């Protein structure tokens, strides 16, 4: 009997052997710990682009940008982070204002449902206005 | 053996020895159209976001 | 300890069972995942 | 013995084996002769496996070197005297990058 | 008693292994119980001269 943990919250004589003695005078090159540091950083996985998706109401999560704005925004955002991971002031490589005319570029966001209707009013508050206005009531008067 | 060996372009060699049994369970075989359907989904998960 | 079928180096006993029991011999941490050994360096 | 260096574990007494060149494998016994280069990429591994027949079973190699520098030992040949320290320790400290 | 239910034990004529899905679920049949072994991945690596 052996229990495993959940990493994600879910729905709730002489012995001596003549040759084993250990001399070691190897220096590898390029040295181990060197190219595991480097390994690691590789062997992560890509991260998570969640923006644009219903969510478990049924609402669109990100944030309420202009999607070619969204996009000028992230080439920003990868080209500060490349400069940071080069511990430079400007980075050598860039991501944004390249040659490139990509102004028709998109991105997904929060902006627009699945519907291709605007979220400037998030679905549930417009399904819910849509069933008060035909709901009846007891007699009076 | 052979897979590790082959990814390595002959610059080193890979031996693992092991004794005869039938109950060893290591799933790891799949085909190529399951990869492709996951690179798929890899490559529609950027969506411009540099 | 020495494990023959891998030529690696062990220090226990209990170790030296696990470890062929990785080999699947009988045992005369299941946290591990995949082991590795050089055969030109004890590393 | 070429660059298909590779040994099979003996199993339920089964003495263990290795590839000969010609694509046959034998037991860790007779004479065998090696590149130096294989036993330098290798070091480790075949102090493990074939130093205890090299002391006290029946298995002789022949080292391809061509060229190497040697340091004497004398002793007297009235007394009882082994070789066997300073070969284990020759062998021991090979490196796939230096030898003494 | 649902007796179709329980047919390996009333019918005399059944095979142990029929079932009658997707009409009936039987509550009482032959069950395959297994025990495997998941080693590690293990490897050695050998140096080319």
């Amino acid at each position: 009997m052996k229990r495993i943990p959940r990493k994600t919250k879910g729905k709730s004589p002489a012995t001596t052997e003549p040759g084993t003695s250990n001399r070691e005078q190897y220096k590898a090159r390029p040295g181990i710990a060197s190219v595991q540091r480097a390994t690691e950083s590789a062997e992560m996985p890509m991260k998570n682009n969640d923006e644009g998706t219903p969510d478990k109401k049924g609402n669109t999560k990100g944030d309420l940008v202009n999607e070619h704005s969204e996009a000028k925004d992230e080439a920003d955002e990868a080209t500060k982070k490349q400069a940071k991971d080069t511990d430079k002031s400007k980075a050598q490589v860039t991501y944004s204002d390249t040659g490139i005319n990509n102004a028709n570029e998109l991105s997904r966001s929060g902006n627009v449902d699945n519907e291709g209707g605007s979220n400037q009013k998030p679905m549930s508050t417009r399904i819910a206005e849509a069933t008060s206005a035909i709901v009846s009531k007891h007699p009076a008067r | 053996e052979w897979a590790l060996t082959e990814c390595a372009q002959g610059y080193v060699t890979v031996t693992s020895p092991y004794a005869p049994s039938v109950n060893r369970l290591m799933p790891y075989r799949i085909s190529n159209a399951e990869r492709q359907i996951s690179q798929i989904i890899r490559i529609m998960n950027i969506g411009n976001n540099a | 300890y020495q494990c023959h079928v891998c030529s690696a180096v062990l220090f226990s006993p209990l170790d030296l069972d696990a470890h062929v029991a990785s080999h699947g011999l009988h045992g005369n941490i299941q946290r591990h995942i995949t082991e590795f050994i050089s055969s030109w360096q004890n590393h | 013995f070429g660059r298909d260096c590779r040994i099979s574990f003996g199993m339920n007494g089964a003495a263990p084996m290795i590839r000969d060149e010609t694509g046959l494998m034998v037991p860790f016994e007779g004479n065998w002769i090696f590149p130096l280069a294989l036993w330098q990429m290798n070091t480790r591994y075949f102090n493990q496996q074939f130093d205890a027949w090299i002391k006290t079973g029946e298995l002789r190699i022949r080292i391809e070197m061509g060229a190497y520098p040697y340091m004497l030992h004398y002793y007297d040949p009235r007394q009882y005297a082994n070789a066997w320290n300073l070969t284990s320790a020759w062998l021991e400290e090979i490196t796939p990058t230096s030898i003494p | 008693i649902p007796v179709e239910r329980y047919n390996i034990l009333t019918n005399p004529d059944a095979p142990p292994t029929q079932i009658q899905l997707p009409e009936v679920v039987d509550l009482y049949n032959v069950v395959t119980r297994y025990a495997y072994e998941t080693p590690p991945i293990t490897a050695v690596v050998m140096g080319v001269p």
